[PDB]
């Protein structure tokens, strides 16, 4: 009945609409702060100076963009790793040219996105579940530390943090294969096969249920309404499913325990995507894709080019175009 | 600036204890099933 | 369960063993004499270490042509002879 | 209850058991630091840097003064060997007891003695073995300092003269200085604690850590803990290893960034130049091989209208130019005497760069961190020659790589931890399901 | 094609004697140029100073003549500027700095051999790509 | 009781593989597929129509091995063994590319056959047949992408070579000559790959952590026996946790199962679409009104324009030794570069 | 009572038959030298 003990219990209360909880107390205010800051600039932020040369580039609707085009700018290569919060620049103005907003965003999303993965373990407990969805959406959120946080760390600049904009995501990820050859590393190989692989099974399972569901209604309606919210009884036939699908490639290739089945569902996304945040998180460190860059010599020791080599004449197309006018020294170490 | 400053300084340090104190107030107990 | 014999019990079977144990080096035997000999290289076409160019040329032989494109890699390979 | 995928939880109040996989693992630790270490030093080739032969033990060594002397020169091998022959020898002991208490030892202990016996939930007895610990770090923290006061001193990339060993008779005490680190920002210029950047402040922050470490051991040994925290944690096995793995995780983290930021106590003459120390090192190259040919670099305009070679920060400094901008907070012994108040000092640009600091910019910008995973070295596009891969990439990619799983453990046993505290962590309870006893949200 | 005596066989001095070197020693030479060299010089280019390269023709307008065995051994002895106005040891690996440049202590005179033959006969092989740069990968 | 049924009751016999009508169809071509493909990778080059070692035997890795298109010098060309081109040669075959037709369409008809196996099973056992459904959409990308696509080109040449790099390779030019992350049926397709991970995950994690307590034990699998009737997880509590973590949860099993079908096939569908327009070069290449600016105020600049720089370094650096049929001879001074590199 | 050879023994062999096969060819492959 005490003040604070009430409010404790409005915020941990299970009967909220939306749970708040306790990291919902960080979380909101942090993502209110990153989603107003990103929509505002989205529209109406004046060009910034991404690469800190002086050459600002327009990200925004009304300075000529559209919704494939725009994006918040990464914060100038001048201020590298430094923190520049509103207060720190001398006026808005200051701010806004050297991409002050991107840090805001960034940063409050980040914190507030963590926070979204711990409400989601809070909840489970104030419901009396298994505890691990949240371990499942670490695999997302590691993603996004990645590009937002790691890598411009170990690049020593968020000017090379990954823009918020549809072609700015294009931008870095063409940068990225030229200065780390991503494509021949194997732990984006293995993110590869955790999101083909994760769109193969959502396919496969569920046109597994779906071809096993139990006759409940009539040609003239959706079978959806074969199924009530809360019934007791399974709405496929599991056994049906297994006979169909050990068939198709053979008995034992094939699930008859829904439990395991949902485990696998659940763990190669995750765990292909684990490694593919590592990945970002690694070459973030400059330990790059294999290098097979005239590994085929002949008997005279002429070089015989493989696809390796025709992939590196690419590469070198991306390097030597990327920031035309930033580099003055022949070597792009960072 | 410097207004916004210590703006800031406040509501960050509130929503920090909220989150400290709130933990801190007997979490383990609030779930549906054993509570201590 | 569809009757033929289970795998589990087919591998730990002595007389299993007793033929793979035969049958399976012979065919890496088999597959190494392949390429020891170059019998590789020459059913399939592919040039060894020391015939990708002749001695002072840096040119593909590079197919040119459709239906002379057999007498185009013959040529290129005499170009080595 | 536990399958064989998860077996390990079977040990969980089997006492004798654990201290035996402990003490095993632990001498899988010992092993693989003795091993390892007569691994590098059978490979090792005295007239060539550390950082290119895949060396990440013996820089541990060559840091605290042994086996090295001005320069970095390796005088003398024989102390690596001495380390890697006892690590490896001691790990024979651990691994004994280990296999012992693990097969043949009693697989609970709390019968033999009510000293080395313990429950999870005696909170008494698990603040005793933590404060025991605290002690034993606290020990191992002043170990540190007794070599670097009394038995030799400390490899000092800063000395004057390219380094050296040096004893460490004034450490700082202050704590102004101390914890002063703990509360710089952890951004660009502050760098937290992966800025200390003189072994003065490295040598007084462990009789700190120490002190501190020994200290709350006796606290612990001598308490019980308080009603606030009984309320707030979770008092089982599970639950503090949940706690450890975070711990674990978090620190991590740091030497990560540590490696890959700090040349003091990973000296650049042993690890590799740090990414921005490259970074730097190329523009100084340019600079100097320009200026040689008659330019004058202060007033050299780049394409972009910035200074070509030099520029100003956002504060003002003078700085090197192009992209390298952006590492301008690097501090390394051989720039520092190019630098005035203002920054890089034009009149010391012009006339007093020494042949040693051309030589140690060549060195460090062909020595950038950067390498294909199979040890190309160089930019991603670069031919195949040259077999590197800096220790400081090697290291910080290991470590974050880590921390990150120690992350995801540390929510796994935590997220369980509460769980099987509530008693819900096997399922829900078909006939007491909370969420059919409550209310309907709309 | 194949690592051939002609190819093998380099100027020995500016006089114009030839040597011809083994098959074993190019790839000695091959060896010792990446533990010593390639650092700065991977294929025939200089990353510390891009203007100046190790293609022959290069070499051949050096002061003294370096497109030769014997100028390129007395490089490595005491390097010169392009010009040969100035001994730059200092800031070269070369035997006379090998206090410094501690890599060059284990070189001994036929390794120097081996080592500029590689130089020698790499343009021959590679063509362009030898001092070319990034263009030619 | 004629040899037709006898038959059909031998290829219908329940055995270890079950081989059926579409056996006939998807055994043979699966397998010629599947070896064609080990067999030039272990043996054959691309020296003769790409310039390019591709096989262990020449000294390449599992990453670097491919079987490569045939020359562009081919056309269309079935390339047949017995055609006009190898005239029945074996040899001669494989260095003009003939494994890339062969494994190109014993793969497509294999394709079809696994699909009527997907359709002749489902018959024999009884349920809906939206397993193959679904297989469509992996059929529309393989068509679109191998067949349609360097059909609308100028030769198989510019098809994907099937390996590892030589894909990757086949990535990067799609973005350099077309853009093709600028396109709109790529991107719906990208939602649809990342939006099914996304099911995937978000599903089996659910499962796992609205499990009802079925078991004594620690390990939950143990308590799962596949003839239950009952669900074995709470839908009630899943979709509460979900309204309040996300605001809207699924309530229906069967609508969320059959969007999990869907999302995943259907961006599948859409990319198919957008790759037979590249077979015309029918990009989404630029924005006219991004261009039209950008010429008469050299201050405008966007990701948008970034991007198209990147894509030009591309074309030129990697064209000459691409298209080595080409014989494009680019001379330094006229390949784009930004400033030092 | 167990049937040695069936539509499984061929379609086993079928593939592990060449496999072997193209491994020994594989493994002589890593001595050829330039
Ligand atoms: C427990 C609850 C925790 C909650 C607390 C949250 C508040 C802290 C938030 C941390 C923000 C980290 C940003 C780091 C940015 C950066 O500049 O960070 C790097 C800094 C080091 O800073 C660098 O420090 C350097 C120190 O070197 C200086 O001094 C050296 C002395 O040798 C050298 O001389 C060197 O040349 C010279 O520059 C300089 O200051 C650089 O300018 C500066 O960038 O690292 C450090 O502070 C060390 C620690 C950084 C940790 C970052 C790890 C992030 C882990 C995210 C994992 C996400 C996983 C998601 C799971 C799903
Ligand atoms: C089926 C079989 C079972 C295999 C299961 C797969 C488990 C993974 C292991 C892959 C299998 C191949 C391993 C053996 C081949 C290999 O690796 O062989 C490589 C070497 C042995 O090869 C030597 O590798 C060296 C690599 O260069 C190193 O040595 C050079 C020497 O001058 C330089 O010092 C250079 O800078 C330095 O990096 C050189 O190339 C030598 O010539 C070459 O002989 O083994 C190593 O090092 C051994 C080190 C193993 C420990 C790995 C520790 C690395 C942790 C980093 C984690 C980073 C995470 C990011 C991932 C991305
Ligand atoms: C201090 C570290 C530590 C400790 C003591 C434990 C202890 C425990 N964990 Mg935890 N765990 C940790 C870290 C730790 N974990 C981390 C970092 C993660 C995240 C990856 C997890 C994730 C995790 C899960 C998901 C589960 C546990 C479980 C358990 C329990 C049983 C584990 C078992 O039998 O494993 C048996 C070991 C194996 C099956 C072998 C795994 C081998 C790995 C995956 C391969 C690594 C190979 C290497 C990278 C390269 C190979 C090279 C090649 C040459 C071989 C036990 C209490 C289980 C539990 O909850 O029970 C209470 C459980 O389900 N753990
Ligand atoms: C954990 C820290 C760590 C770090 C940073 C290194 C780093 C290094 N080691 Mg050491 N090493 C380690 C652990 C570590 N090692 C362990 C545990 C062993 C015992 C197996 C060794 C045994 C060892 C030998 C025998 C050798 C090295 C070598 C090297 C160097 C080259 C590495 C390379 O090419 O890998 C290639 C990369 C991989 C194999 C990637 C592994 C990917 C894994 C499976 C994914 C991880 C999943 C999760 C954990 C590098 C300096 C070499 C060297 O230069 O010596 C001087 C060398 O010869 N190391
Ligand atoms: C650091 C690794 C590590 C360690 C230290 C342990 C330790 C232990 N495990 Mg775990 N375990 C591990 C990894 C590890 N495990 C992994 C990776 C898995 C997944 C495969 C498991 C799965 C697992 C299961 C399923 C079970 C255990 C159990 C046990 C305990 C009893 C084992 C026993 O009686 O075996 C007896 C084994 C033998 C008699 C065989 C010989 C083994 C010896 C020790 C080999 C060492 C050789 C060495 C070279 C000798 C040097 C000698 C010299 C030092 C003097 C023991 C403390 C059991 C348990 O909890 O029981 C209650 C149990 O049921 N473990
Ligand atoms: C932290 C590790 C650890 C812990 C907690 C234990 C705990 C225990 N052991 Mg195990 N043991 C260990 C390590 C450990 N041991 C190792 C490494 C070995 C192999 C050398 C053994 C071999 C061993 C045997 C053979 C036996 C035990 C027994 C016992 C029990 C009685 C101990 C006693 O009264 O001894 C008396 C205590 C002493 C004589 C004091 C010893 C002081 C040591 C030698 C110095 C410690 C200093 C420092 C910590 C070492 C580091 C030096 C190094 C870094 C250079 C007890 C539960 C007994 C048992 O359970 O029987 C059923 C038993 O028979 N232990
Ligand atoms: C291995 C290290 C270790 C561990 C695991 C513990 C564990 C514990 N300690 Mg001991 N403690 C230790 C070392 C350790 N201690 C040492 C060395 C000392 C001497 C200084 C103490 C002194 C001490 C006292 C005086 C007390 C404890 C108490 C406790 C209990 C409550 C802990 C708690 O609520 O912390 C959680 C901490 C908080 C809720 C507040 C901490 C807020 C910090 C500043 C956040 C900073 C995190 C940030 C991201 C990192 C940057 C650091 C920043 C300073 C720059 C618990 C059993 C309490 C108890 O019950 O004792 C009987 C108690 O009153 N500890
Ligand atoms: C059964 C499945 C099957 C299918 C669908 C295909 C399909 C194909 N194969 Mg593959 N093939 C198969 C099995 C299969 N093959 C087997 C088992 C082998 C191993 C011997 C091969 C070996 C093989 C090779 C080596 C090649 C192909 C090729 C081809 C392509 C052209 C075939 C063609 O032109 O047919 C033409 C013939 C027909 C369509 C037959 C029609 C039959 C009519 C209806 C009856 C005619 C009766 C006769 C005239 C009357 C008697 C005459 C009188 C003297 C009495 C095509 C994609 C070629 C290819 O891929 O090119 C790149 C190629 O080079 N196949
Ligand atoms: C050595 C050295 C040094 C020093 C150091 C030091 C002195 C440090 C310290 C450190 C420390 C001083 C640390 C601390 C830490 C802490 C932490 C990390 C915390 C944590 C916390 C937590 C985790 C909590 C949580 C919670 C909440 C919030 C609520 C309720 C529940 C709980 C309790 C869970 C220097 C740098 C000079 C130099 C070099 C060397
Ligand atoms: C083309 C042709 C044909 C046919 C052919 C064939 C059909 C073949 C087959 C082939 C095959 C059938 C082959 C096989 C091969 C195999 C291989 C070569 C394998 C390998 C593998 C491996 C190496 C593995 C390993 C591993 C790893 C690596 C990791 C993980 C684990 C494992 C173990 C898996 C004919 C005559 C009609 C004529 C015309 C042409
Ligand atoms: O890749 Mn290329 O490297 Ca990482 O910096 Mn140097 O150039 Mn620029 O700022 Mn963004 O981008
Ligand atoms: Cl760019
Ligand atoms: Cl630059
Ligand atoms: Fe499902």
């Amino acid at each position: 009945a005490n003040l604070w003990e009430r409010f404790c219990n409005w915020v941990t209360s299970t009967d909220n609409r939306l749970y708040v909880g306790w990291f919902g107390v960080i979380m909101i205010p942090t993502l209110l702060a990153a989603t107003i800051c990103f929509v505002i600039a989205f529209i109406a932020a004046p060009p910034v100076d991404i690469d800190g040369i002086r050459e600002p580039v327009s990200g925004s609707l009304l300075y000529g963009n559209n919704i494939i085009t725009g994006a918040v700018v990464p914060s100038s290569n001048a201020i590298g790793l430094h923190f520049y919060p509103i207060w720190e620049a001398a006026s808005l103005d200051e701010w806004l040219y050297n991409g002050g907003p991107y840090q805001l965003i960034i940063f409050h999303f980040l914190l507030g996105a963590s926070c979204y993965m711990g409400r989601q373990w809070e909840l489970s407990y104030r419901l009396g579940m298994r505890p691990w969805i949240c371990v499942a959406y670490s695999a997302p959120l590691a993603s996004a530390f990645a590009v937002f946080l790691i890598y411009p760390i170990g690049q020593g600049s968020f000017s090379d943090g990954m823009p918020l904009g549809i072609s700015g995501t294009f931008n870095f990820m063409i940068v990225f294969q030229a200065e780390h050859n991503i494509l021949m590393h194997p732990f984006h190989q293995l993110g590869v096969a955790g999101v083909f692989g994760g769109a193969l099974f959502c396919a496969m399972h569920g046109s597994l249920v779906t071809s096993s569901l139990i006759r409940e209604t009539t040609e003239t309606e959706s079978a959806n309404y074969g199924y009530k919210f809360g019934q007791e009884e399974e709405t496929y036939n599991i056994v049906a499913a297994h006979g169909y699908f050990g068939r198709l490639i053979f008995q034992y290739a094939s699930f008859n325990n829904s439990r395991s089945l949902h485990f696998f569902l659940a763990a190669w996304p995750v765990v292909g995507v684990w490694f593919t945040a590592l990945g970002i998180s690694t070459m973030a460190f400059n330990l790059n894709g294999f290098n097979f860059n005239h590994s085929v010599i002949d008997a005279k020791g002429n070089v015989i080019n493989t696809w390796a080599d025709i992939i590196n004449r690419a590469n070198l197309g991306m390097e030597v175009m990327h920031e035309r006018n930033a580099h003055n020294f022949p070597l792009d170490l960072a | 600036m410097e207004t916004l400053k210590i703006t800031v300084y406040i509501v960050v340090t509130f929503f920090v204890l909220l989150f400290v104190f709130g933990f801190l107030s007997g979490d383990p107990a609030r779930n549906p099933k054993r509570k201590d | 369960t569809t009757g033929e014999r289970p795998f589990s019990d087919i591998i730990t079977s002595v007389r299993y063993w007793v033929i793979h144990s035969i049958t399976i080096p012979a065919l890496f035997i088999a597959g190494w004499l392949f390429v020891s000999t170059g019998l590789a290289y020459d059913v399939f076409g592919t040039p060894r270490p020391d015939s990708y160019y002749a001695q002072e040329q840096r040119s593909i032989p590079l197919v040119t042509d459709r239906f002379e494109a057999k007498q185009q890699v013959e040529t290129f390979l005499e170009q080595l002879k | 209850g536990f399958a064989w995928w998860a077996g390990n939880a079977r040990l969980i109040n089997l006492s004798g058991k654990l201290l035996g996989a402990h003490v095993a693992h632990a001498g899988l630790i010992v092993f693989w630091a003795g091993a390892m270490t007569l691994f590098e030093l059978a490979h090792f080739i005295p007239e060539k840097p550390m950082y290119e032969q895949g060396l990440i033990l013996i820089p541990h060594i060559a840091t605290l003064g042994w086996g090295v002397g001005p320069g970095g020169e390796v005088v003398d091998t024989f102390p690596f060997f001495v380390v890697g022959v006892v690590h490896l020898i001691s790990s024979a002991v651990l691994g004994f007891g280990g296999v012992y208490h693990a097969i043949r030892g009693p697989e609970t202990l709390e019968e033999y003695s009510s000293f080395f016996g313990y429950d999870w939930k005696d909170k008494n007895k698990m603040t005793t073995i933590l404060g025991f610990h605290l002690i034993v770090l606290g020990i191992g923290a002043l170990l540190l300092v007794a070599k670097a006061m009394f038995f030799g001193g400390l490899y000092d990339t800063w000395a004057p003269g390219g380094g050296d060993v040096r004893v460490i008779t004034n450490p700082t005490l202050d704590p102004r200085v101390i914890f002063g680190y703990l509360l710089k920002s952890p951004f660009g210029g502050e760098g937290w604690i992966v800025s200390v950047n003189n072994l003065e402040d490295v040598v007084g922050g462990h009789i700190w850590i120490g002190l501190i470490c020994i200290a709350g051991g006796i606290w612990h040994i001598l308490t019980t803990p308080f009603g606030w925290a009984r309320r707030a944690f979770i008092w089982s096995g599970e639950a503090y290893l949940s706690y450890s793995l975070g711990a674990l995780s978090m620190m991590g983290f740091i030497a990560t960034c540590f490696v890959w930021f700090n040349n003091t106590v990973y000296p650049s003459e042993f690890y590799g130049p740090t990414g921005p120390e490259a970074s730097q090192a190329q523009a100084m190259t340019f600079l100097i091989r320009d200026q040689k040919l008659g330019a004058n670099v202060g007033s050299a305009q780049g394409p972009t209208g910035l200074g070509k070679y030099l520029m100003r920060s956002p504060t003002g400094e003078i700085i090197f130019g192009g992209e390298t901008m952006r590492f301008w907070d690097f501090r390394g012994p051989w720039l520092e005497p190019l630098r005035g108040p203002n920054g890089l000092d034009l009149n010391k640009i012009k006339n007093d760069i020494q042949p040693w600091q051309e030589r140690r910019a060549a060195e460090y910008m062909t020595h950038a961190p950067l390498g294909s995973l199979n040890s190309v070295g160089g930019v991603a596009t670069e031919i195949n020659s040259v077999n590197f891969v800096s220790p400081r990439s090697w290291l910080a990619t290991s470590h974050f790589v880590l921390a990150f799983f120690f992350l995801v453990g540390h929510l796994w046993h935590a997220g369980r931890a509460r769980a099987a505290a509530a008693g819900f962590e096997k399922g829900i309870d078909r006939e007491s399901e909370p969420v059919l006893s409550m209310p309907s949200l709309d | 094609a194949e690592l051939t005596p002609e190819v093998l066989t380099v100027p020995l001095n500016s006089e114009g004697k030839t040597i011809t070197l083994t098959e074993k020693q190019y790839l000695e030479g091959k060896r010792l140029f990446q533990y010593a060299c390639a650092s700065c010089h991977v294929g025939g280019i200089t990353k510390t100073n891009p203007s100046l390269d190790l293609r022959t023709e290069t070499l051949a307008l050096a002061t003294p003549p370096r497109d030769n065995i014997e100028g390129l051994v007395d490089y490595m002895k005491n390097p010169t500027t392009y010009d040969g106005e100035q001994e730059i040891a200092e800031v070269h690996p070369s035997l006379r700095s090998a206090d410094i440049f501690p890599k060059m202590r284990n070189l001994t005179e036929k390794d120097l051999v081996a080592i500029a033959g590689h130089i020698l006969v790499e343009p021959k092989i590679l063509g362009d790509k030898w001092g070319g740069g990034k263009v030619y990968y | 009781r004629g040899w037709f049924d006898i038959l059909d009751d031998w290829l219908k016999r329940d055995r270890f593989v079950f081989v059926g009508w579409s056996g006939i169809l998807l055994f043979p071509c699966a397998y010629l597929a599947l070896g064609g493909w080990l067999t030039g990778t272990t043996f054959v080059t691309s020296w003769y129509t790409h310039g390019l070692a591709s096989s262990y035997l020449e000294g390449c890795n599992f990453l670097t091995v491919a079987v490569s298109t045939p020359a562009n010098s081919m056309g269309h060309s079935l390339l047949l063994l017995w055609g006009p081109e190898a005239q029945g040669d074996f040899t001669r075959w494989c260095q003009l590319g003939g494994l890339w037709t062969f494994i190109a369409l014993h793969g497509a008809f294999g394709l079809i056959g696994f699909m009527l196996r997907q359709f002749e099973i489902a018959r024999l056992v009884g349920v809906r047949p939206y397993n193959a459904i679904a297989f469509s959409a992996p059929i529309a990308v393989f068509v679109s992408v191998f067949l349609i696509y360097p059909l609308g080109q100028s030769s198989w040449f510019f098809a994907p070579s099937f390996g590892v790099a030589a894909i990757f390779r086949f990535l990067l030019f799609f973005q350099g000559f077309h853009n093709w992350t600028l396109n709109p049926f790529h991107m719906m397709g990208v939602a649809g790959v990342l939006g099914g991970a996304l099911l995937c995950a978000i599903h089996g994690a659910t499962v796992e952590n609205t499990l009802f307590q079925d078991g004594e034990g620690a390990s939950t699998f143990r308590a799962f026996n596949p003839t239950q009737a009952e669900e074995t997880y709470s839908m009630v509590t899943a979709n509460r946790f979900w309204s309040q973590i996300f605001g809207i949860a699924f309530s229906n099993k069967r609508w969320l199962h059959f969007f999990m079908l869907f999302v995943p096939v259907t961006g599948l569908w859409m990319s198919a679409i957008g790759v037979v327009g590249l077979a015309l070069n029918l990009r989404s290449y630029d924005f006219i009104s991004q261009e039209i600016r950008a010429a008469e105020d050299p201050e405008f600049e966007t990701f948008y324009t970034k991007n198209l720089l990147l894509n030009e370094g591309i074309r030129a650096w990697m064209a000459p030794q691409d298209q080595p049929h080409e014989n494009f001879v680019f001379p330094e001074e006229v390949l784009p570069r930004g400033n030092a590199l | 009572s167990y049937p040695i050879f069936t539509v499984r023994w061929v379609a086993v062999h079928t593939l592990a038959v060449p496999t072997i096969f193209f491994l020994g060819a594989i493994a002589a492959m890593q001595f050829i030298q330039r």
